[PDB]
Parts: structure tokens; C-alpha cells; sequence
């Protein structure tokens, strides 16, 4: 299929587009990170309604002590909750 | 990482 | 944007489609893993021309000692080389 | 992981 070819195109075009809305051309900040997820990955990744999730994940996801998140750190932890949460589905209701 | 991972999924 | 919404759709539809071509409905094997990457992520992820890369990565990527790779293990290591290799680009020539 | 990572990128 040609699905994966488009997958990479979607991830990076949106990554650098909003990541440089007010911060740096290609570096994320706590404020850029939470807006990018509430934008298209709604109900999948949470950050606005769960405040504990934002400070605990973002501050520790910058495991290097960078109040800014790199693209590599964002894809690993955010993609983990992406497929993991989907598996539980409503079946966990 | 794994220890805190339980908190997010548990607390969610 | 609606790019990320499609991104997840592309990754999973192709993940489970070829992953169950000859192995299990949703588990990867060394043979399913190398065919899935040479299929659409050509020139991005390598496995066929680089034999050392296949046995060393696949056997150690199954860090749990499972000659089969789970979806979570495949997205983390394969996506690393995906954005990493792109950054070097031809500029490393 | 990081130690072997250099081998793949170095050997590539
Ligand atoms: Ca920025
Ligand atoms: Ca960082
Ligand atoms: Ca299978
Ligand atoms: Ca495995």
C-alpha cells in the first residue's frame, strides 16, 4: 500500500507547522505541545482536562531537563498512548 | 518511566 | 489540520493487513517485518540489502526474546530511523 | 540500546 508514505507526510507537515506558531521554527514548548494534541488527536491524547498529565508527562518527558520537547521525544511517548488507549477501547467500560 | 506510566494509565 | 487523523489510519491499516499475510492475525515475525518495510518505506528503512541490520535489530528489537515483534516495539525503533535518517539527508554526502 | 544504535548508524 501507499498508506505509510502518506503517514510520514502527515506527521511531519503538522509537526513543524504549529510547532513554529509562536515558539522556535522547529522546537516544542509546553504550550506548543498541548495545542498540537488538542488540535487533531482529541479524545486520543489528553492534556487540557487532565492537568496532572501535562506537568508530570511534559516535565518528565523532557527527561533531559529541557522545558522544550524534541520531535523524537514526542513521537515515542505520544504514540505509546495512541495505540495503547485504542486497544482498551470501550471494552474496558 | 514504567513506574510513572502506571500512574497516567491508572489515573488517566 | 486533519493530517494526524489520517496518519493513525495509515499506520494501523497497513500494520495488520500484511502482518497477518502468513503469520498470526496480529503478531509480526522476522519474515513479516522485513516485507512490510521493503514494501512502502523503501530507501527509508533498510533490511534486505543490509543483512547485519536485520539479525542485529530484529533479534535485539525483540528485546524480550520473542522472535516475533509487537506493534509497540516496531513503531518506536522503526520510527526512530525514519525521522533520524531524513534529518541527515544528502547534506551528509 | 544507545551503544548498539551507534553500530547501525555507523555501519549502516
Ligand atoms: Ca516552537
Ligand atoms: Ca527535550
Ligand atoms: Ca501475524
Ligand atoms: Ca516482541
Amino acid at each position: 500500500g501507499s498508506e505509510l508514505e502518506t503517514a510520514m507526510e502527515t506527521l511531519i507537515n503538522v509537526f513543524h507547522a504549529h510547532s513554529g506558531k509562536e515558539g522556535d521554527k522547529y522546537k516544542l514548548s509546553k504550550k506548543e505541545l498541548k495545542d498540537l494534541l488538542q488540535t487533531e488527536l482529541s479524545s486520543f491524547l489528553d492534556v487540557q482536562k487532565d492537568a496532572d498529565a501535562v506537568d508530570k508527562i511534559m516535565k518528565e518527558l523532557d527527561e533531559n531537563g529541557d522545558g522544550e520537547v524534541d520531535f523524537q521525544e514526542f513521537v515515542v511517548l505520544v504514540a505509546a498512548l495512541t495505540v495503547a488507549c485504542n486497544n482498551f477501547f470501550w471494552e474496558n467500560s | 518511566k514504567k513506574a510513572v506510566w502506571h500512574k497516567l494509565l491508572s489515573k488517566q
